[PDB]
RNA sequence: AGUGAUCUAGAAAGAGAUCCACCUAUCAUGUUG
């Protein structure tokens, strides 16, 4: 009764609901099939991450931490959220279901968060509560988006094997003391099954008023099509791209796009997609300000940073000079390997310190005191960059 | 408070049988439980489109007790009456697909349709337009 | 260690604390009919056939063939009775 | 109709050479007819 095959790393099983022993409905993940004749559903399509997908998501996480010994924090987090916006806004609904991939989520998360941990000299986890890595970047924080602090299925591997036993059991993904609940990345990306019906109305909608605008002799204004600008399969918006007199020649962008794999060491993850031709196809400004709320707002994530001692007036005017620095007017000198390597100690150290009064904090595992020298602070642990 | 914890948990979930669990795992009180559900629409009203999460979590919420149930009967009376006329065509858009999923399976009785009344003084456009969405989805999933 | 089949093998490499939770989420009459009567109204007609015999075996007074002649005379009678009950239903 | 299942935790000495998610871009012309 199964027909299956696995296309563009995404594994496919359909099943005809005249196949099916009883018709059960499905959460994201499961495609339902229409008869274009009857426009009724006859058969559902099961989506799963291929295991050679799941893989290069791997090895792209070994990748960036092989590659990352001297890395700041700050942008090895930034590879962790390329890496993870890759992986998720491709693969999407397929997610849902492939465990294995959930599990590898977890661990590369994990690993992440430990570079930076172990570069600070310490796995202390009352020394990193979230707030230090999914802060958003404009208040000190990494910035990292998550999507291993859900729960991950659990049900008796014996009977996994051999039918599906459904989500009897969970079982823990990625933990803190806090009780807090981190949003997951999966939330604020439109699954493809909706993305494409959403894409069939907005269309067709257009097509409509095309017509219609031709027969009033009329142009389409900008906002006659407000609110479906930003859906559709390409974007509305594409129609009015600055350059789509030019683009409208560009032709085997796909193809060209796929093949730079083999002229390029270095290419983007992004490798499916062309905005020019597609559009903005995911946005994810939602989620900082999600994130925000999750770790208990401004107040509470100020709390365990060095804000109150900088007698700074307002949060508002946190106003953090990301573009200029020393190590920004010493990249360019000439200097050693060694004094290039030792530029990414300085962005650590403000990192650090932002976050000091957590990472310093009274309330550790284990840890000697030792007093800095000169001052009455005392160090709960050796970490050399604070 | 209670709307931005609710919020979080479905926001944090992966899937609606995770969702469905965190929530149930709660023990919210039977008062309170018509909130929730209105919680669980607002939200899935925020989204660009539809979404089987949501309907999964109801789904979830619902066979695991009668009181979710009645929960979602009254929800669903609640807003053909009286939030209608606050939506949007996009939201009317997306209630309609939810609640026409819901009773597509059952999950909702059909008899909850019995506070339709199609007519040109005890209807209006919003409601006209939801009522269109909903059978839409009832004729898409289980055929004429 | 799992329990009943559901936890992991082991918490150590696997990133998590291991901890699992039940999820609350999920919950005319065929003719072998007529020929099955005909024999047992003939089984009836020798079923009174061995009672007789055995009636005339208890009393240990005849001999196995006065016996034999007394059950087929008893046969022959029951079934004259029989077939003529036949004939008179059938007609 | 709501029970259970809870990894983690630091010291010394060496090492380390970089690149791609990411703020929505139509007439207005004086008069001579
Ligand atoms: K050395």
């Amino acid at each position: 009764p199964n027909l299956l095959f696995s296309m563009c790393g995404f594994e496919v099983r359909i099943l005809p609901r005249q196949r099916m022993e009883e018709v059960v409905s499905n959460d994201e993940g499961v495609w339902d099939l229409v008869d274009e004749r009857t426009k009724q559903r006859t058969a559902k399509a099961y989506l799963k991450v291929s295991e050679e997908e799941i893989k290069k998501f791997d090895s792209r996480i070994r990748g960036i931490l092989m590659a990352s010994g001297s890395t700041t924090f700050t942008k090895v987090a930034a590879k962790w959220n390329t890496s993870l916006i890759s992986l998720f806004t491709y693969f999407r609904e397929a997610i849902v279901a492939t465990e294995p991939l959930l599990d590898i989520l977890v661990k590369g998360e994990t690993r992440i968060q430990n570079r930076v941990k172990l570069g600070l000299n310490s796995k202390m986890p009352t020394r990193f509560p979230p707030a230090v890595f999914y802060t958003p970047k404009e208040l000190g924080g990494l910035g990292m988006i998550s999507a291993s602090h859900i729960l991950i299925p659990a049900s008796d591997l014996s009977w996994s094997k051999q039918t599906d036993t459904g989500i009897t059991h969970f079982r823990a993904g990625m933990t803190h003391e806090d009780e807090k609940l981190i949003p997951t990345i999966f939330r604020y990306i439109t699954t493809w099954e909706n993305e494409f019906l959403d894409s069939q109305r907005v269309w067709a909608e257009y097509a409509t008023k095309r017509q219609e605008a031709i027969q009033q002799n009329r142009r389409l204004a900008f906002e006659e099509l407000e609110g479906s600008w930003d859906r559709g399969i390409p974007r509305i918006s594409t129609l009015f791209q600055r350059d789509r007199h030019t683009l409208a020649y560009d032709r085997g962008h796909r193809i060209r796009r796929e093949f730079k794999q083999y002229s390029l060491e270095r290419n983007s993850p992004f490798w499916w997609t062309n905005s020019h031709h597609d559009g903005k196809l995911w946005n994810l400004n939602a989620y900082r300000t999600d994130v925000i709320q999750a770790l208990g707002g401004i107040e509470t994530i100020l709390e365990h940073t060095l804000f109150k001692g900088t007698g700074f007036n307002s949060w508002e005017g946190l106003f953090w000079e990301k573009a200029s620095g020393f190590e920004d007017s010493m990249q360019f000198k000439k200097l050693t390997h060694a004094q290039r390597t030792g530029l990414s100690q300085i962005p650590n150290r403000r990192f650090t310190l932002w976050w000091s009064p957590t990472i310093n904090r009274a309330n550790v595992y284990v840890g000697f005191l030792v007093q800095l020298d000169l001052t009455g602070i005392f160090l709960h642990g050796k970490i050399p960059t604070l | 408070e209670f709307k931005k914890k609710i919020y979080l948990v479905l926001k944090s979930s992966l899937s609606g049988d995770e969702a469905a669990h965190k929530l149930l795992k709660l023990k919210i009180a039977n008062n309170l439980k018509k909130s929730v559900v209105d919680i669980i629409i607002k939200s899935s009203l925020q989204e660009s489109t539809f979404s089987k999460f949501y309907s999964i979590l109801s789904e979830r919420m619902i066979t695991f007790h009668r009181s979710w149930q009645t929960a979602y009967n009254e929800t669903f009376e609640q807003n053909y009456t009286q939030d209608i006329e606050d939506y949007e065509t996009d939201q009317l858009r997306i209630l309609g697909k939810f609640w026409g999923h819901l009773i597509s399976y059952e999950f909702l009785p059909m008899d909850c349709l019995k506070i339709i009344k199609l007519t040109e003084e005890e209807s209006c456009p919003q409601g006209r337009i939801f009522i269109k969405f909903l059978f839409q989805e009832l004729v898409n999933e289980l055929g004429l | 260690m799992s329990y009943n089949g559901i936890g992991l093998k082991s918490a150590k490499g696997s990133s998590t604390s291991g901890h699992v939770q039940r999820s609350l989420a999920s919950n005319r009459p065929l003719a072998v009919q007529k020929q099955i009567e005909t024999h047992m109204e003939k089984r009836e007609i020798e079923v009174q056939v061995s009672e007789l015999r055995d009636r005339l075996e208890e009393e240990e007074t005849l001999s196995e063939e006065q016996i034999d002649k007394k059950c087929e005379a008893l046969r022959a009678k029951l079934t004259n009775e029989w077939q003529e009950q036949q004939r008179m239903s059938s007609l």
